[PDB]
C-alpha cells in the first residue's frame, strides 16, 4: 500500500476505536481504521458456539467460537495457547480474554456498562491509596451519557439503590425485569444485609437502535445471536457507512517520529508480512490495555529507545484488573439460573466507604448463566442411568449457583507488561508478558470477601461448596499507559494525549489511573469520546 | 377528538405529511419513492407563510379532491386525491376546520420535488387526470346494502384508500378498476390480494382474525410489515371497533379476483418436518465470517433459528411468529418474504414496539448478500411456506433497488 | 440399515426415551464405528443380553452389568445421546445441540441459550416444580 493517507488513523477497531472513528467521521474528518484481526460474522460465531463441546460451555469458554488468526492471535484458555504469558504470585488473575478483529473484545463481553463513582476519580485524594485521575467525574459525565445513548444502556431509572454515580439524565432505557434467580438472590442477600441492585447493561429492554429487544438468550458471553446488546462492530459499521475506511488484518508494528517527537507515519503488516506505510495528521492507538503498551514498547525508535511515549518509564507498568474469587454450590432451594441476561444484578453495597484507605472495595455478584450444560455434564460424570439421570440433571440445573467477588487493585509499577524474550508469533512480534501481584490491599479485601461468600452460601443452604484458592481474571485491563498531570509520572494527560508526542492519542483503558470496583468499558468509551473532542479541537 | 381529527386519522393524512418520527407533524418533507423519482409531501399546517393557511374552503376542497393547488398547479398523484375525490362536502369541511383550528402552524418550508423530464412540468397531469377517470361524484349511501356495508366501503375507498396500494396500476400509473383490490407491487413491497377469493385473497380468513389484524397488525397467521405496519400504527389502531367491523363487513363482499397458480390459501401451507444437521456444521468451526456456509438450512439456523425456532413455528407466546402457516411465507409471490428479510419488521401499536432486525447490506446484526438471502428464502419457502415459490439473487437485488421499474419510468432516461 | 435399526433400538432402551432423532442416531453410529471398529458386535451383544435376561429398563441392565465389559460402551452410548459428543476434547465433534437429551429435563423452565424461550420478558413468571419431570 502506497501511503494510505488520512486525517486521523486509529489503530484497533474495538469499542473505543470504533466509537472514536464514528464521532470523527460524523464531524467531517477523514478516518483510517486499522485492525490486526479479521472481519467476523455474528451468525458464524453463533454456529461455532453451538457446535462447541458442552464441557466448553459448562466451563466458561468465551474464546473458542472466535477463531484465532496466526498473524494477530488472541487468548484461549481451553487448551492455553500461550499468547499471553503471565508470571508472579497472582498470574492466574491476569489470564484475561481478548478477541481480535473488527469489533474487538466487546464482540463477546457481558455488556455491563458502569459509571464510576466520583470518589473513584480521586481515590488517592480521598483515601490516600492508588492514584487520582487527571479529570473528575463531572468532566466525564457528558461523555458517559453520550456513550450510554450511543450504546443503548438500560438501568434502574427510578431507584435509590445505594450511593452510586450521580446522573444528570435518566438511562436511555429502563432495566428489564429480573428473572427468578435474580429475585431469589435479591431477597436472600437482603436478609443477609447485602444490597443486590440491577446492573446497568448495554442491552435492549425495548427495541432500540433498529435492533431487537432482548429475549433472554442468556448467551451474552460469548455471543448474542440476535444483536439485542451492544457490540463495537455497530460503531465500526456506522463509521464505515459515513466514509471511514477499514483495513482488517493490519498489524501495526512500527512508528516514526520527527525532530519534535511528533509521529509522522506508522507501519503495519498484512498476513503475509508485507509492510505498509500510513501517514496521517493524528494517530490514535485504541488496541487494548495489553496491545497498546505492547505496540508502544515494540515501536521503540532511536529518539525513543525505551519505547514510544515512555519518557517516564511507565508504559506497561501499573497493570490493573479486578481480581476475583469464584464460588459454586448447590442451593438447598431452587434458583433456576438462566432468566434474562447472564449478568442482571450485583451487590453494590461495598463499592464505597471509609474502609477504602485500608483494603479494597469490592463487588459481589451472582451469575445468571443457565446451569443446564453444567448440570448435564456433572450428572453424566456420576454414572447415573435412566430416570435417575434425568432427575439429577433437572435438580442440578435448578439448584446450581455460581457466585463471584471482584476486588479493586492499586496501580503497582512492578505489575508490568514487558515484551517476552522467549515467544513470538508468525509475524515475529514478541508475545505480551505480564507479571502480576494482587497486593496486600486486595488480600485484606479478600479475607473479608471470602467470609461474605461463605455467608451467602450458608444462607442458601449450599452444598458441594467450591471456592477458587486463586484469584481469577475479569478482563478489565486498565493501567499500562497511566494518565496524569506530571509528564514525569504519567504517559498521557487529561485529554488522553501523550506527553512525549503531541500527535498521539491513546483511546484505551490503559489510560485509567484507578480500576474502580465495577466493569470499566463504559469509562473507556467515555474517555474515547473525550479524546475525540480533543482531536476535533486540534484538527479544526 | 373532533370530527375533523377523526377524519384525518381515518384518512391517514398525517402519515405522509410528517417526515418520520421527528419532523413536527403535518410539516411535510417526507420523501415518497415514486417510479419517476422522489415526491415530497408539502406543508399542510395552517402557516400563512409556508403552509396552507391562506387556503379558503373551496381551495382546500380543490386540493383535497381534485389535485389542483392554490396557484392552479396540478398536484402529483402521490397525493391520493383520486381516492379523496368522493369525500362528502361535510367531511371536507370538517377536515378543513381541523386543519385551520387544531394543528399548530409550522414555519419551515419543505424540500421541493424535482422530477426528471418530462415529469418536471406539472401541467401534463391534466391529460393524465382525464385518462385516469378520477371524477368522482361525492359519496352517497347505497340503499340496497345496510349502513355497515356503506360505512365500510366509504372507509376503504375514500378515507383509508386501501386500493391505493392493493389495486394494481395500469401502464399510465392509473388505478386498474378491473383488478380491484387484487394485489399490487408498491415498490420493494407487495400488497397482497384482499378480495373475497378463498385461496387468492383473504376470503378464508376468520372474521376475528381480520378484525385483529386490522386493529393490531398481529395474528397467528399474518403480521403487518412495511407500508401495512405504518398504516395500522398511524391510522387503523385509532379507529373505533365499529369502523373496523364495517371495514370487515365490506371486505367480505368485495368480488373475488383469482391469482394464477393458487390452490391453498396463503396461511394454509403446512411445514415440512425437516431441518439442518448439527454434525455437518463441525467442519465450519474455525471459519469466522461465514462465506463457506452455502447450505440454506445451516444459514437459516445461524441467522434465524434463534427467534423462529428450528421447526419454523416461532415462540409459544406468539411474539416470534410461526413461519409455518404464515401469509408472507405462503404467498406464491415471495416479494414480501424478501422484503421482510431485507428490512425486518417495525410496528408500534398501543405504544408497544415489534421489531425484527434488518438483514440487508446495511444491517447491524448480520448483513447478508443477495445469494445468502435467496438461499434462506428458498429454504423457508420449501420447508415452511409456499413450496412452489423460488427466490434468486437477482430477485433480492431487484427488491433492494426498489422493485421492478415500471415501463413508464423509462421515458425519463 | 440393520446396524442403524439395532443401534436406534438399543439407544431407545439405554436412554429410556423412545423419540430419538434418526439423523443424529446415524451420525452417532458412524462416529462410534469410526472410533471403534467392533462397535456393531458390541451393540448386538448388549441387545442379546437384554433379550435373554428380559430386562425391563436400563436401570436393571445397568445394575446387572456393573462389571461386565459391555458396561463402558453402554455408558458411552448414553453419554453421546445426552451430551451430544463422543470424545472429551475441546475440539470434539458435536452431533446434537438443543436436541441433546441433557437439555430436555429442564426445557420447560431453562433456556437452551442461543434459542429463545417464548418472548422478550417471559421470565417474570414463576417456574415449575422441580419434582415434575416435563416430557420426552
Ligand atoms: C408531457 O409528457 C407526458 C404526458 O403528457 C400528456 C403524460 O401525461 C404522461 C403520462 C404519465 C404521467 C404524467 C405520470 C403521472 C404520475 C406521476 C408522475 C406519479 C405516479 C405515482 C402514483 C400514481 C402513485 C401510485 C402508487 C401509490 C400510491 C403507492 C403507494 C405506496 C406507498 C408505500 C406510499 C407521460 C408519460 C408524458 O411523458
Ligand atoms: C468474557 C468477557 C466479558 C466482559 N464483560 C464485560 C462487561 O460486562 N462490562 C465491561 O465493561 N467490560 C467487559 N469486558 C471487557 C471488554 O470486553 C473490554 O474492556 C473492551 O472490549 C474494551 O477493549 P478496547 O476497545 O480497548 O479494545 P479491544 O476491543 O479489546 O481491541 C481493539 C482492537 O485492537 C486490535 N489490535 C490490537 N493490536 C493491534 C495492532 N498492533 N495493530 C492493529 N490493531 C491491533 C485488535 O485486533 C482488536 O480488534 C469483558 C471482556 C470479556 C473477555
Ligand atoms: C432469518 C434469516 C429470518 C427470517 C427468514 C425471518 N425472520 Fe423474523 N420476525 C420476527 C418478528 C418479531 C416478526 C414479526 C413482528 C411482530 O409480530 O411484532 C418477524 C417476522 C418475520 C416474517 C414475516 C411475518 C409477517 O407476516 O410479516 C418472516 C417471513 C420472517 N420473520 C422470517 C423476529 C425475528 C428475529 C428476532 C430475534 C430474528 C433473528 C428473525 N426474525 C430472523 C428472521
Ligand atoms: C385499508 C382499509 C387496508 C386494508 C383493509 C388492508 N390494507 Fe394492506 N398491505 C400493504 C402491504 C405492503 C401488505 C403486505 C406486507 C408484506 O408483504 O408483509 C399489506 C397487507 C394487508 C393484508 C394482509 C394480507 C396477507 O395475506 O398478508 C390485509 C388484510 C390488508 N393489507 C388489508 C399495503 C397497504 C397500503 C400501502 C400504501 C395501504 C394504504 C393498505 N395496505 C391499506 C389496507
Ligand atoms: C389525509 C388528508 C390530507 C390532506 C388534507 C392533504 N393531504 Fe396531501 N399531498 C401529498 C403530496 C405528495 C403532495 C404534493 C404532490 C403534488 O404536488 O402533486 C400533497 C399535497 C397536498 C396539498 C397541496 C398543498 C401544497 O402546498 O402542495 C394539500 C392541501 C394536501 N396535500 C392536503 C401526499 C399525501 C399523502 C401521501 C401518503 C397523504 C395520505 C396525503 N397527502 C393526505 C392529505
Ligand atoms: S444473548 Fe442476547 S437476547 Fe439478550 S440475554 Fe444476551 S442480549
Amino acid at each position: 500500500n502506497e501511503t494510505l493517507s488520512a486525517d486521523v488513523v486509529i489503530i484497533g477497531a474495538g469499542i473505543c476505536g470504533s466509537l472514536l472513528a464514528h464521532k470523527l467521521v460524523r464531524n467531517g474528518l477523514s478516518v483510517l481504521l486499522l485492525d490486526a484481526g479479521p472481519r467476523r460474522d455474528r451468525s458464524q460465531i453463533v454456529e461455532n458456539w453451538r457446535n462447541m463441546p458442552p464441557d466448553n460451555k459448562s466451563q466458561y469458554d468465551y474464546a473458542t467460537p472466535y477463531p484465532s488468526v496466526p498473524w494477530a492471535p488472541h487468548t484461549n484458555y481451553f487448551p492455553d495457547n500461550n499468547y499471553l504469558i503471565v508470571k508472579g504470585p497472582d498470574r492466574t488473575a491476569y489470564k484475561q480474554g481478548i478477541i481480535k478483529g473488527v469489533g474487538g473484545t466487546t464482540w463477546h463481553w457481558a455488556a455491563s456498562s458502569w459509571r464510576y463513582l466520583p470518589n473513584d476519580f480521586k481515590l488517592h485524594s480521598t483515601y490516600g491509596v492508588g492514584r487520582d485521575y487527571a479529570m473528575s467525574y463531572d468532566e466525564l459525565e457528558p461523555y458517559y451519557y453520550e456513550a450510554e445513548c450511543e450504546m443503548g444502556v438500560m438501568g434502574p431509572n427510578g431507584e435509590e439503590i445505594t450511593p452510586s454515580a450521580p446522573r444528570q439524565n435518566p438511562w436511555p432505557m429502563t432495566s428489564m425485569p429480573y428473572g427468578y434467580g435474580d429475585r431469589t438472590f435479591t431477597e436472600i442477600v437482603s436478609k443477609l444485609g447485602f444490597s443486590n441492585t440491577p446492573v446497568p447493561q448495554a442491552r435492549n429492554s425495548r427495541p432500540y437502535d433498529g435492533r431487537p429487544q432482548c429475549c433472554g438468550n442468556n448467551n451474552c458471553m460469548p455471543i448474542c445471536p440476535i444483536g439485542a446488546m451492544y457490540n463495537g462492530v455497530y460503531a465500526a459499521i456506522k463509521a464505515e457507512k459515513l466514509g471511514a475506511k477499514i483495513i482488517p488484518n493490519a498489524v501495526v508494528y512500527a512508528m516514526e517520529t520527527d525532530a519534535k517527537n511528533r509521529i509522522t507515519a506508522i507501519s503495519f503488516y498484512d498476513p503475509d508480512k508485507q509492510s505498509h506505510r500510513v501517514v496521517a495528521k493524528t494517530f490514535v492507538i485504541a488496541a487494548n490495555g495489553i496491545e497498546t503498551p505492547k505496540l508502544l514498547l515494540l515501536a521503540a525508535n532511536d529518539r525513543n529507545p525505551h519505547g514510544i511515549a515512555n519518557s517516564s518509564d511507565l508504559v506497561g507498568r501499573n497493570m490493573m484488573d479486578h481480581p476475583g474469587i469464584g464460588m459454586s454450590f448447590q442451593s438447598a432451594e431452587p434458583i433456576w439460573a438462566g432468566g434474562g441476561s447472564v449478568q442482571m444484578s450485583s451487590i453494590t453495597n461495598f463499592r464505597d466507604g471509609d474502609f477504602r484507605s485500608e483494603y479494597a472495595a469490592t463487588q459481589i455478584g451472582y451469575n445468571n448463566t443457565a446451569q443446564n450444560s453444567r448440570a448435564g455434564m456433572k450428572a453424566l460424570s456420576m454414572g447415573l442411568v435412566g430416570k435417575k439421570l434425568d432427575e439429577e440433571i433437572r435438580r442440578r440445573t435448578a439448584h446450581g449457583v455460581d457466585i463471584y467477588a471482584n476486588h479493586e487493585v492499586l496501580p503497582d509499577p512492578n505489575n508490568r507488561l514487558v515484551l517476552s524474550k522467549d515467544y513470538k508469533d508468525a509475524l515475529g512480534i514478541p508475545h505480551p508478558e505480564v507479571t502480576y501481584d494482587v497486593g496486600e490491599y486486595v488480600r485484606k479485601s479478600a479475607a473479608i470477601s471470602r467470609q461474605r461468600l461463605m455467608d451467602i452460601a450458608k444462607a442458601m443452604g449450599g452444598t458441594e461448596i467450591e471456592m477458587t484458592p486463586y484469584f481469577t481474571p475479569n478482563n478489565h485491563i486498565t493501567g499500562g499507559t497511566i494518565m496524569g498531570h506530571d509528564p514525569r509520572d504519567s504517559v498521557v494527560d487529561k485529554w488522553l494525549r501523550t506527553h512525549d508526542h503531541s500527535n498521539l492519542f491513546l483511546a484505551t483503558g490503559a489510560t485509567m489511573a484507578a480500576s474502580g470496583t465495577v466493569n470499566s468499558t463504559l469509562t473507556m468509551a467515555a474517555l474515547s469520546l473525550r479524546a475525540a473532542d480533543a482531536i476535533l479541537n486540534d484538527l479544526k | 377528538i373532533s370530527r375533523g381529527h377523526y377524519l384525518a386519522i381515518a384518512a391517514d393524512c398525517a402519515a405522509c405529511h410528517t417526515n418520520g418520527r421527528d419532523g413536527q407533524f403535518l410539516a411535510g418533507g417526507y420523501a415518497i419513492s415514486s417510479p419517476m423519482g422522489n415526491i415530497y409531501s408539502t406543508n399542510i399546517t395552517p402557516s400563512k407563510t409556508h403552509g396552507i393557511g391562506n387556503y379558503t374552503l373551496e381551495q382546500f376542497s380543490k386540493a383535497l379532491r381534485h389535485g389542483i393547488r392554490a396557484d392552479g398547479a396540478q398536484l402529483y398523484p402521490a397525493m391520493p386525491y383520486d381516492a379523496y375525490n368522493r369525500l362528502t362536502d361535510e367531511d371536507v369541511k370538517s377536515l378543513y376546520a381541523y386543519i385551520m383550528t387544531e394543528v399548530k402552524p409550522v414555519d419551515a418550508p419543505s424540500p421541493k420535488t424535482q422530477l426528471p423530464f418530462p415529469f418536471s412540468i406539472r401541467a401534463s397531469l391534466g391529460i393524465w387526470k382525464i385518462a385516469a377517470r378520477i371524477e368522482g361524484k361525492p359519496y352517497v349511501f347505497d340503499h340496497t346494502h345496510n349502513d355497515d356495508w356503506n360505512r365500510g366501503r366509504y372507509l376503504v375507498d375514500e378515507l383509508a384508500h386501501c386500493g391505493e396500494c392493493h389495486t394494481p396500476r395500469n401502464f399510465l400509473l392509473a388505478p386498474n378498476q378491473s383488478a380491484y383490490l387484487a394485489g399490487a407491487d408498491i415498490g420493494s413491497w407487495r400488497a397482497p390480494n384482499i378480495t373475497n377469493a378463498p385461496q387468492s385473497g383473504i376470503g378464508s380468513w376468520s372474521d376475528q382474525d381480520l378484525f385483529q389484524y386490522l386493529k393490531t397488525g398481529k395474528t397467528a397467521h399474518a403480521r403487518a410489515a412495511g407500508p401495512m405496519a405504518e398504516a395500522i400504527e398511524h391510522s387503523l389502531q385509532y379507529l373505533p371497533d365499529a369502523d373496523i367491523s364495517a371495514i370487515v363487513t365490506y371486505l367480505r363482499s368485495v368480488p373475488a379476483k383469482a391469482e394464477s397458480g393458487q390452490t391453498v390459501a396463503n396461511f394454509e401451507h403446512a411445514g415440512r418436518p425437516s431441518s439442518y444437521s448439527v454434525a455437518n456444521a463441525n467442519s465450519r468451526r474455525s471459519n469466522s465470517t461465514l462465506t463457506k456456509t452455502t447450505d440454506g438450512a445451516a444459514l437459516y439456523e445461524a441467522v434465524c433459528a434463534s427467534c423462529h425456532q428450528s421447526d419454523g413455528k416461532g415462540s409459544k407466546d406468539g411474539y416470534y411468529p410461526s413461519l409455518v402457516g404464515n401469509t408472507t411465507t405462503g404467498q406464491l409471490n415471495p416479494n414480501d418474504l424478501i422484503a421482510s428479510i431485507l428490512y425486518g419488521v417495525d410496528r408500534t401499536t398501543d405504544n408497544h414496539e415489534i421489531l425484527m432486525p434488518a438483514f440487508g447490506p446495511d444491517s447491524l446484526v448480520q448483513p447478508l448478500t443477495d445469494e445468502q438471502i435467496a438461499t434462506i428464502a428458498d429454504y423457508v419457502l420449501s420447508h415452511f411456506g409456499n413450496a412452489q415459490a423460488t427466490v434468486s439473487a437477482d430477485a433480492v437485488k431487484q427488491v433492494r433497488a426498489g422493485g421492478k421499474q415500471v415501463p413508464l419510468a423509462k421515458l425519463a432516461s | 440399515r440393520d446396524s442403524i435399526s439395532d443401534f436406534m433400538q438399543l439407544s431407545a432402551f439405554a436412554t429410556g426415551h423412545k423419540n430419538l432423532d434418526l439423523n443424529i442416531g446415524s451420525a452417532l453410529l458412524l462416529a462410534f464405528e469410526a472410533q471403534k471398529h467392533d462397535f456393531s458386535t458390541q451393540i448386538k451383544a448388549l441387545r442379546e443380553h437384554i433379550t435373554k435376561n428380559n430386562y425391563q429398563d436400563v436401570e436393571a441392565l445397568d445394575a446387572a452389568m456393573k462389571d461386565d465389559p459391555l458396561h463402558p460402551t453402554l455408558i458411552q452410548i448414553i453419554r453421546a445421546w445426552y451430551s451430544g459428543v463422543i470424545e472429551d476434547e475441546t475440539n470434539a465433534k458435536v452431533y446434537a445441540f438443543e436436541k441433546a437429551l441433557m437439555y430436555q429435563p429442564s426445557r420447560d423452565v431453562v433456556v437452551i441459550p442461543t434459542y429463545a424461550h417464548n418472548g422478550p420478558n417471559y421470565w417474570v413468571s414463576e417456574p415449575a416444580s422441580v419434582d415434575v419431570m416435563p416430557a420426552f
